[PDB]
């Protein structure tokens, strides 16, 4: 049996394009052109295998 | 009460931001209060008097039709004047989260400037020139920029509007970014023309007074 | 499309580091609810007898 | 920073929506900045410079007292002009969530129109007439409407204000609702009167110039 | 849609509150729409047309430069007029959550008034005087106050701005607080000066018409 998570949570912060100039980090930083890509794939949030 | 107060806004979009209209305000076509709900926001669903209409009303109020004569004794054309400023830059571009010569973006008074770590203010300004082109190319708040003649670390800056623009000196990435106001902006709108001088002796005056008739050319 | 089939019983572990000597009993087993008698589990790291 | 930024607004109600006041702004009674906090919002608890006061200030600025002479060479009365438009309608009223002839409400540029499924644009317009009455009866953004003379599926529309109104063509329930702008609105406020023509020879001009003195009648 | 509508505002700060700009609006320096995004809010990160710029634009539009001649037949100086009011107070200060003579604060039209339970309106007004000093001392919405000559429970009140101020009568702590409007505020800005009278016979009129030339002194 897995007891999994019991809540936890995620939150993402992206800034667009060069304004970051930096790539996504964990669930901390994300980056993209915001108008270019709708949605999110999430590995973008912190992922743990539950 | 902050609850239903905070309830408030929803949609932002000053179309949709409400306005308590002026009580007994006919100034619109001798009809309705300034900021009264308009068919624009009705189409958008917003049924309340709003900030949008209030701006265009007084806007439509303060705009005299082309060809209107403005008359003064002074003789300054009513036409507005944009503000012109310096942006003083100093230091060397510094990012300790990246190696030297690391391309980064720097927001200069809100203008992104792509620059690599290690650039002094001058090389930083060299990049700032690139951004100011876009600020002109995008025509955002900046009418024009010019390199400071005796300083590479300053830039002569001109704003699109006739409003007054005062900004705060800050230092990012070892680059101090400060605005040095050169020319004050002057109130006015459109393009105006002095017709010429009219000397007028008032009714019981002894002294003839001169007037300057400013037609609106735009 | 999928055979998920049957059921998964539940094993959890709680180690008791023995101190103070004494300690001939342990109460509530796993804090919530009960132990399931049919399979006895206790170890001295020698795994204790049935 | 968006946190305490987003913290922001609370109560909406542009009374309560803050405004960074103009720095060194005396234009109000030679006293205070435009949008400075007013006893209205103080009574309402809001202690900050706000959007409300900023509108009335420039409003109170752009409104010349009754009887003021506006003078131009052109001769157009300063009085504003409302925009007049067509609303072009097409198709048959269609609701597939209801049987044919199903009374529904249709928002025409934000105006609800009660209509039953199966109505063509004309019968739809027949109902649109009912709503436009209310839009006039409620006096919301619509000064008047008139049936398109040669088309039942269009309606001549007049707006209360002197502002400009541009709306987006959409098709609901098999009814396309589009706005066809007829007359442009013109800037102005109140009721004005041309006094007459004054021919004026400027100081060293050879040529007498004519002026048109517009008194404010309201 | 209210979701992404409600998404909206974030930072409040009408700098950061957006504005749908006027379509095809050159009225700023013959350049950009009113409310267009400015280097102020760019520096602040806000990239959209906003409410801030829209206020200063029409503000900068409705402000005629010093020395400009306003001409009317009537002769009222363009200068604005502040509103002057009475604040009528009644009853005895009452706090049942505290013993009699309990110092409390009372918000009079948003002005805190420190008063102790048991004070009649007069003693309440005696304290109200203290607050009005601050309202003058802080220069918040109140130009001046004066004691009602024949009534201690009323106070003659003057507001900083030239706007119109209408407030709601309320009764707190056994003290009714009501505003009695004395003088209407009049539109205008700055300090203006009548040059004098010009009698003018219009082109084909028989009757000479008099004008009053109002120079801007501030």
């Amino acid at each position: 049996s897995q007891w999994r998570s019991s809540y936890t949570r995620r939150q993402i912060r992206l800034l667009d394009s060069k304004l970051t100039s930096k790539t996504s980090l964990e669930g901390s930083i994300y980056v993209t052109d915001l108008s270019t890509m709708k949605s999110i794939p999430f590995s973008a949030f912190g992922l743990i295998p539950g | 009460s902050l609850l239903n107060n905070k309830a408030g806004v929803i949609s932002r979009l000053a179309d949709f931001l409400g306005f308590r209209p002026k009580t007994g305000d006919i100034d619109v076509m001798n009809r309705q209060s300034v900021g009264s709900v308009t068919i624009s926001q009705l189409a958008k669903g917003f049924y309340e008097p709003n900030i949008e209409s209030a701006i265009n009303d007084v806007h439509n109020f303060s705009i005299k039709d082309v060809g209107t004569i403005i008359t003064n004794k002074t003789g300054v054309s009513p036409e507005g004047v944009s503000q012109t400023d310096y942006w003083a830059f100093s230091g060397t571009v510094t990012d300790d989260s990246l190696p030297p010569g690391s391309p980064i973006t720097v927001l200069v008074f809100g203008l992104p400037v792509s620059a690599t770590t290690g650039m002094t203010a001058i090389e930083f300004v060299a990049k700032v020139r690139v951004a100011l082109q876009e600020a002109i190319a995008s025509f955002t708040a900046i009418n024009s920029y010019k390199d400071h003649p005796t300083d590479g670390s300053k830039l002569e800056v001109t704003y699109l509007d006739n409003q007054k623009h005062v900004l705060s000196t800050y230092s990012t990435y070892g680059i101090t970014i400060s605005q040095e106001i050169i020319s004050e902006s002057k109130p006015g709108y459109g393009t105006w023309n002095l017709l010429g001088a009219q000397t007028v002796t008032l009714d019981n005056q002894q002294t003839p007074t001169v007037f300057y008739h400013f037609e609106r050319t735009a | 499309d999928k055979i998920t089939s049957s059921d998964i019983s539940n094993v959890a572990r709680k180690e008791f580091l023995v101190e103070v000597q004494g300690q001939t009993d342990f109460l509530d087993v796993f804090r919530g609810t009960s132990y399931n008698v049919n399979n006895i589990r206790v170890k001295h790291r020698g795994n204790e007898l049935y």
